């Protein structure tokens, strides 16, 4: 089936947010989904599983207080409502379903793709995208690497494609560091015949969601 | 509750060799049912986790034969027979036997593969930033093997410190590498006050140290 | 002590077969025995599929187990249900 989570969220310390994992092409009330936590580069944590059919759960007694997990049967959509977020709730959440008839004793047979939640009283800001043009400086042998600095952002995530996903091939999007600043900063490159430098055009898109940003970047040689 | 450790954390393997992890348990993990929920889930790099085995030995649908989970008490072991290079990314062990439920560590695959010098190149700042007030001068060292490498800058031969920093990727199931990315920033002012900006990398497929480098202008 | 809600599903129809699956819920203590019967004969452990003894969410548990028969032979296969004492045997809708 499918397992959509919604997009990347920051949220204020204090405040709550109420996640979402919209399914699809499977039997939803005769699934437990759980939620699990996972902090970038650290192992994850079980939260707590509720049984669709039945709206029963059970609860991780460390986030007892922390997460509560409903069920919406019609729109065959599980949710969990985290509350009361610090700093040290921000992490990776994924909804992941047993599927009790079709694998039994199997609890996470299948996930979402995450939600990033940022806790942080630091407004929303979209990235400034500067090239990083091709040259003789960066040349080696037959081929030209070239890219985008995606600079000054927050919070994570941002995604980068290549002639809107014409190009794929070559590509590295690099692991975002946080500056001493307080906004991220990554750079996202390609490996390309040199002689291609001349006549193919090479576009970096950027869309950072958090900020209802979309930056194209044409990259020429220096 | 039940505390789960692994072993190795990192598990460099060449590719077609058999790798195996061991998952210890602080205690016995037989639900009350008689039923051992010890899984095993593979996260790929940019991916979420992805279950291979459950209760103990059983393999899910789609996961290769190749991929094999066995033991008892508080000793469990998954193995890979005949390691491809889509295996690489970190395993988990986890019990779903006792609340709280909980996940070991992690264990690190990553295919150990023959030596590669990365490719090094060197990027100016765009006259777009330099308007702005701020100068990146960016190093990219491209498809090497294995992670280890040294990232020096130097400004008219001049070693810098505590004004850049560093990104790697995760290893590149297409070819086993890693690419690295080093920042070196500025300002606009200390930026044009300076002719030679130079990336000099060190990393062992490189006979001797290369130097990518360039005059401003 | 609870007894369990037994309901009986056809599922998979195609070569003039089904796959016909006994669910057990709602029920407490955890303990419980159910298998399909052919003529009032146990199947074999390698002709059917057993769900696993869960909890709710409720404080009260569910299982199931699932095997393949002919269309035709529905009157013939019975799931046996025994939990605490009771026990019962229900029938495959046609």
């Amino acid at each position: 089936g499918q397992m959509q989570q919604s997009g990347a969220e920051l949220v204020k310390p204090g405040a709550s947010v109420k996640l979402s994992c919209k399914t699809s092409g499977f039997t939803f009330s005769d699934n437990y989904i759980s939620w699990l936590k996972q902090k970038p580069g650290q192992s994850l944590e079980w939260i707590a599983w509720i049984y669709a059919g039945t709206g029963g759960s059970s609860y991780n007694q460390k986030f007892r207080d922390k997460a509560q997990l409903t069920v919406d049967t019609s729109s065959r959509t599980a949710y969990m409502q985290l509350s009361s977020l610090t700093t040290e709730d921000s992490a990776i959440y994924y909804c992941a379903r047993h599927d009790y008839y079709g694998t039994s004793g199997a609890w996470f047979a299948y996930w979402g793709r995450g939600t990033l939640v940022t806790v942080s009283a630091a407004s929303t800001k979209g990235p400034s995208v500067f090239p990083l043009a091709p040259s003789s400086k960066s040349t080696s042998g037959g081929t030209a690497a070239l890219g985008c600095l995606v600079k000054d952002y927050f919070p994570e995530p941002v995604t980068v494609s290549w002639n809107s996903g014409a190009l794929t091939s070559g590509v590295h999007t690099f692991p975002a560091v946080l500056q001493s600043s307080g906004l991220y900063s990554l750079s996202s490159v390609v490996t390309v015949p040199s002689s291609s430098l001349g006549t193919q055009t090479y576009i970096c898109n950027v869309n950072h969601k958090p900020s209802n940003t979309k930056v194209d970047k044409k990259v020429e040689p220096k | 509750d039940v505390l789960m450790t692994q072993t190795p954390l990192s598990l460099p393997v060449s590719l077609g060799d058999q790798a195996s992890i061991s998952c210890r348990s602080s205690q016995h993990i037989v639900h009350s049912n008689e039923n051992t929920y010890l899984e095993w889930y593979l996260q790929k790099p940019g991916q979420s986790p992805k279950l291979l085995i459950y209760k103990v030995s059983n393999r899910f649908s789609g996961v290769p034969d190749r991929f094999s989970g066995s033991g008892s008490g508080t000793d469990f072991t998954l193995k890979i027979s005949r390691v491809e290079a889509e295996d690489l990314g970190v395993y988990y062990c986890f019990q779903g036997s006792h609340v709280p439920w909980t996940f070991g560590g992690g264990t690190k695959l990553e295919i150990k593969r023959t030596v590669a010098a990365p490719s090094v190149f060197i990027f100016p700042p765009s006259d777009e930033q330099l308007k702005s007030g701020t100068a990146s001068v960016v190093c990219l060292l491209n498809n090497f093997y294995p992670r280890e490498a040294k990232v020096q800058w130097k400004v008219d031969n001049a070693l810098q410190s505590g004004n850049s920093q560093e990104s790697v990727t995760e290893q590149d199931s297409k070819d086993s590498t890693y690419s690295l990315s080093s920042t070196l920033t500025l300002s606009k002012a200390d930026y044009e006050k300076h002719k030679v900006y130079a990336c000099e990398v060190t990393h062992q497929g490189l006979s001797s140290p290369v130097t990518k480098s360039f005059n401003r202008g | 002590t609870v007894p369990p809600m037994v309901n009986v599903t056809r599922s998979e129809a195609s070569e003039g077969n089904i796959t016909v699956t006994c669910r057990a819920s709602s029920f407490y203590p955890r303990n419980i025995i159910l298998t399909w019967r052919q003529d009032g004969v146990s199947l074999s452990h390698d002709t059917q599929q057993w769900g696993d003894v869960l909890p709710d969410g409720n404080g009260t548990y569910q299982t199931w187990v699932a095997t393949r028969i002919s269309r035709g032979e529905e009157q013939r296969f019975t799931c046996y249900m025994e939990h605490s004492g009771n026990h019962s045997t229900h029938p495959v809708p046609s």
